[PDB]
């Protein structure tokens, strides 16, 4: 709760998998590497 | 790091190889180091700060000191790390929280507080290892700091630095600093 009270009302977006019991931890990497070239090569202001 | 647990060496990795041990440099090297710094971030940067940073180093030095003689980096809690890193987190630190604009001896007392703490007091685990390490700074401070009154880390408000009460509309990305904001202050403004 708070987490992303602060984290969002600090504007660095909260970025989370979309995770289930089973839910892909290839795609769960693979969104991971979305938010790496996201941050860097974009610079973007991201809470992971 | 030195053996414990996954730590080890392997007796053939320096057969006929050199190692060079590396561990904590001496106290007053540390200083050497840390009162310069010390001077180019507050005497440098505040004169009402160039006129007491001294005792900040002072402060800094035996504060540590006694608190990596009651606490160990590596031997009884890996949530520990007593290092050159203790003090390089609380200045680059002092730093980064510069925010709250022109900062008073109470404040950079405050931030320099935030910064013992911070690497000390909730790397420990409970409550009396808390108070050593609070009786070790507030000692340390009140033989050294103890002339313009700088302890508003505490009385003033909570050691914090307020920003959802005091903020910036789009870039609160990276949140202002601006400490000057109140209990109710807070509650009211947050809940927007």
């Amino acid at each position: 709760s708070l987490a992303r009270l602060a984290s969002y009302i600090c504007g660095y977006e909260v970025y989370q998998i979309s995770v289930s019991s089973t839910y892909g931890i290839n795609d769960f990497k693979e969104n991971l590497l979305g938010l790496y070239r996201k941050a860097g090569t974009k610079g973007t202001p991201i809470t992971f | 790091n030195p053996t414990a647990g996954s730590f080890n060496i392997t007796p053939r990795m320096q057969r006929h190889f050199v190692t060079f041990a590396v561990q904590m440099p001496n106290a007053e090297i540390t200083r050497a180091m840390y009162y310069q710094i010390i001077d180019g971030h507050f005497s440098s940067f505040d004169v009402d700060v160039a006129k007491m940073s001294n005792k900040l180093v002072d402060a800094t030095c035996e504060l540590h000191r006694n608190v990596m003689h009651n606490f160990l980096p590596s031997a009884v809690k890996f949530h520990y790390q007593f290092n050159l890193r203790d003090l390089s987190n609380i200045t680059q630190g002092l730093t980064r929280a510069i925010k709250e604009y022109y900062r008073e001896p109470v404040k950079v007392a405050r931030l320099w507080v935030h910064e013992c703490e911070r690497v000390f007091r909730d790397r420990m685990i409970n409550e009396a290892d808390m108070a050593k390490f609070d009786e070790f700074r507030v000692a340390v401070t009140k033989k050294f700091f103890d002339d313009c009154g700088g302890m508003v880390a505490i009385e003033e408000r909570p050691l914090i630095y307020a920003s959802h009460a005091s903020m910036t509309y789009t870039p609160e990305d990276v949140p202002v600093y601006n400490a000057l904001s109140s209990y109710d202050v807070l509650r009211k403004t947050l809940e927007d």
